[PDB]
């Protein structure tokens, strides 16, 4: 099995003690080609690229030609917490924002399960914990664009709560920036045990939105 | 190895054979947020949530400020065969439990897959597999805004025990559930291989006359 | 049991890798498009290979059960061979379509298999402990009829096609006929050197015979 | 100065021009086209809703190699339909058999300005001061089908006025050659809004055969004299 | 009977020119999305001004003899006013402020747009007079990656007052409006060349230093 | 009483206001633009298809923050084209080399107003008793290229009656400042229909070099 950790920093994570490390690289979340995303699990190995670029990908007609960096095309990818930046960043200025990541050779497989409650969902029972975090579940960003997570998948358990955890890179332009139209969704908390038929609408400011964002767990068997 | 399993009715499914129980929920087909379809595939753990809400979910701008049932957004969950109401006007609150779909994630000791005839008859197990279950080849589904996901032929999240024309529910952050005109089911078809290439012949059918036009699945487990 | 499926992009049965056993063949189903909306089958996994072939291989119900087959105007989209549009470019139909349609193997693996990818011409090295099953190029995604499409998942060997083709896959509709059409894109890892990662990318247009050669190469393993 | 207003029957007569008009010519209601699944509409109100010659597939495509292609791909073609019922089996329509069901309309020239007015209640909205009545009708604004792509009417156009209310308004055509109604295919129209309610809570409503019509925005179209 | 639209922007009744009879008064429609399918109506246009408000104004039915109002997940988008942004949605009586008034006059002539795409007012064709000057309103989006945009040559192009964000989403079946941060507005730009820009320079602009940059344009009715 | 007609050349060259006319201002020809991945375009029979200065990205967009980006983005500009060839290499077109390929339009004065009429035949459609011409055509419908976005025109508007047929009428821009042709830009056109194939399976049909302009109707745009 294969363990992918994205440390949201631009500094490569660290495999677990008992795992040899296959190779680093940035987290991309996905592309948008002809304005349609293209989405890699943030809990496989594909989420995983050992070379960033604005423009990682080419692509090619039935006429036999191919064009890269050549239209309007961009890549969106996990980011750091840097600090928005008030315009677009280019070229070395990128680097401090792609988040990092690391694939590692595990023993065995790594799921993730989700509480729905402020509380911690304990792992399944002959399973060992390899850390805690918040419910990501989809994305959107440009127009209708973007994506989501499998909740069994460790990419849906980010280690914390993140109103914009990532970046657009807007393609031949070389640059990459934060857009007021990004968007983060995540699984709520419920009070109830099980069963909530009538949502309570409400808008949520810094300091009262984790108490509000679904808790899980990242497990692995034995 | 999770295999995941869903009732399509009020009552909880049993694990499969050879499985073992880690938790029971209700049956999550796919959500739609600012207008964007994200399923998960029926026959992974994300599709079973411990949890019921007509809005499971809410979304965070780039000002760090969140909006939970505020707008427009939809959650999607597989039905039971309770009836439509009469009126066909839309389900609230406590109303709505009757209409949900349950589900059970098991452990097993293998891998499991499905496997699809595209015929009336059931298509065998890989020799060296085990029977989990048959059922009938859910290949994908459209409903608000034609917004829609689908599932993985070699999941058993394809492989639906029972069929139904209509079988999930659509739910707002309102708190309103309801079935719509447009909500539509897509399955593989039957196919004599004598008319692979062949153009395919049109066919409308009613009431009594669907089971017998879907493929047939299996689900099977890599063991004994 | 772990499952790897390989993809022949000709009429012949593709055979599986050497340390693997074949379950069935089939034909290679890219993806289908229904009430405009398109869904994919992971080329990697058995999804991807149909016993069946069929310009429409799905039916759809309405709430009033009703179900309907091939009565309206539906997509699916299959990985095709080397065979080329007739030189009338119009679609083909019935028999005609057999020789366009790929076939493909579903495998049996002794352990977890994957595909790994250099974004260089050079051909990436399978991770130590790890057996090669093939290589290829990097195939990561494609769109058609209205911009709609589905990609692979880039450590999942179905993002590693063994040929490179500009247009590896054909469209076929459910009234029965299939074609290229000249918005069939094909989305490809390309090269990048390690000094240009965060420089702005230089613009390239690459014409028949030097495709190929600038496209990211993968390679599938096996524990 | 050369006003011109179009008329749709909503059957295989062709109308009568509004009092007056005068006849420029007649044709079939065209509501919209989908071509690569991307959707355009014409203006009811206006004559290219009305085309001499009718078509599952009244358009072609064309490609930057010079090559076009006509019927040969997955498009379509909508028009507004009559009130001919959907055959027993539900399955498309096709050939000659298409005929009685697509609309039939009329471009007419008028001697001034023509529009549309909309009550937003259950009552005929009059006409403005000096502007004579050309018609009455039902407030459609818009509609969806396949893949959710439709368009729509302005709302001071005559399109916006359909003189007989449907549930199913229009007819979904393929380039294959048939056609046929879809559960998904939707009608939008101005609801009633009283005006004491017009900043208060929508109260939800579900109607069926019968309370339907008598629930719709209703509208006048009319000229100025 | 031409007919003369004025949109004020403000939660006051536009005042017709003198000499033209105002038909009606009402609310600043900008559109209604209907199974998240954005349907516009022409600023410049009468449809644009909707006599009574609600917002959820429209119902839909299928092809079973079935209508549903207010009874899914539809909306509307009105032109909005000064009002600041509310902290949180803004229900019923509380969403009268936000929304922009308009006016319908009935003119001796049609009404007309230009636009200078530069920091000059355009002058009016010689022959007409001027009506009103304002900024180059082109398109703008929401929810998804739906919204709309206006005519050019319409006096809708042509708002008095320029605003980041011209528009407030009304969430339907709520019953209640806010400001969402996918609001996207689109005005033509003041092009420092004089007819031709070949190689736009990319900028990011803050409050107090946007006007200056926005395409100006003149309503003009002949005569 | 002033009503504007506008007419584009297809070519560098203005063209010139049809008789009857007088002439207000002349420009480029905007097809439509397309912003946050959403199309919207100016009809081409109005005066807002005809813009007085030219840019690969004539327009920003301003976020509810107050703050607006102008060519940041990955948004486009498509223009009418002219007959001017396709570079060799086929790579993108930029800056001043930009010209060459931009179609002109003017926009002109009438003393009545103006409509087109469509054949569907490859006959030229006559004009209406009382009515003038001022130019014939081919019946342009609408249009897509990136991500299959579009526009398209009035059928009843000059707009939807261009004088030049051209496979490929118009030409793709960046904000970035590179323009192209690229393998999905497809124009749709109405097609020339016999009076006995109205109510028939249409004949499907493929066109090259040679035999297209004979299967588009004609149309002919005309004056009160
Ligand atoms: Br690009
Ligand atoms: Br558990
Ligand atoms: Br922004
Ligand atoms: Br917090
Ligand atoms: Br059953
Ligand atoms: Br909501
Ligand atoms: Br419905
Ligand atoms: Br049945
Ligand atoms: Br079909
Ligand atoms: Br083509
Ligand atoms: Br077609
Ligand atoms: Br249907
Ligand atoms: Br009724
Ligand atoms: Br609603
Ligand atoms: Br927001
Ligand atoms: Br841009
Ligand atoms: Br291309
Ligand atoms: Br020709
Ligand atoms: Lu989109
Ligand atoms: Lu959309």
């Amino acid at each position: 099995y294969l363990l992918v950790k994205h440390s949201q920093t631009d500094q490569e994570p660290m495999c677990p003690v008992g795992m040899n490390k296959l190779w680093s690289g940035y987290s991309l979340l996905y592309f948008e080609g002809q304005e349609k995303a293209h989405n890699q699990d943030l809990g496989l190995a594909g989420s995983c690229l050992a070379r960033f670029s604005t423009m990682p990908f080419l692509y090619c007609n039935p006429g036999d030609v191919c064009y890269y960096a050549s239209r309007n095309d961009k890549s969106y990818w996990l980011s750091t917490t840097a600090p928005l930046p008030m315009m677009p960043v280019a070229e070395e200025d990128i680097r401090p924002y792609i988040s990092r990541c690391s694939v590692c050779e595990a023993p065995a497989v790594a799921i993730a399960v989700h509480s729905q409650d402020v509380s911690i969902p304990h792992c399944p029972a002959g399973w060992r914990s390899l850390w805690i975090g918040y419910s990501f579940l989809m994305h959107t960003a440009a127009g209708d664009e973007g994506g989501g997570q499998s909740l069994v998948s460790p990419g849906s358990c980010l280690e914390d709560f993140r109103a914009t955890p990532f970046i657009e890179c807007n393609g031949a332009r070389g640059t990459c920036h934060y857009y007021a139209n990004k968007y983060s969704f995540w699984l709520t908390t419920i009070p109830e045990q099980s069963f909530q038929g009538t949502p309570s609408a409400d808008t949520l400011k810094a300091g009262l939105i984790r108490t509000h964002i679904s808790r899980c767990q990242v497990c692995m068997k034995n | 190895f999770l295999v995941t399993r869903h009732s399509q009715t009020t009552d909880d499914p049993q694990c499969p054979p050879g499985t073992k129980i880690l938790y029971h929920g209700y049956s999550l087909l796919y959500v739609q947020g600012n207008e964007r379809a994200h399923g998960q595939d029926l026959g992974t753990a994300g599709s079973c949530l411990r949890k019921f809400s007509t809005m499971p979910f809410l979304f965070c701008n780039i000002n760090n400020v969140c909006n939970f049932a505020s707008r427009n957004d939809y959650s999607y969950w597989l039905s039971t065969p309770e009836p439509m109401p009469m009126s066909m006007a839309p389900i609230t609150g406590e109303n709505i439990r009757p209409f949900i779909s349950r589900c059970a994630v098991c452990e097993a000791p293998a891998m499991v897959m499905a496997v699809h005839s595209q015929t009336i008859q059931i298509p065998q197990c890989p020799t060296g597999w085990s029977s989990l279950w048959i059922g009938y080849s859910f290949v994908m589904h459209t409903s608000a805004g034609a917004e829609g996901s689908g599932q993985a032929l070699a999941s058993p999240g394809s492989c639906l025990e029972e069929f139904r024309s209509a079988p999930f529910i659509e739910c707002h952050g309102r708190g309103t559930c309801n079935y719509y005109a447009n909500a539509y089911s897509f399955w593989l078809a039957t196919i004599e291989r004598s008319e692979m290439f062949k153009k395919p012949t049109p066919s409308t059918l009613k009431a009594g006359e669907l089971r017998t036009h879907v493929s047939r699945c299996q689900v099977c487990m890599r063991r004994t």
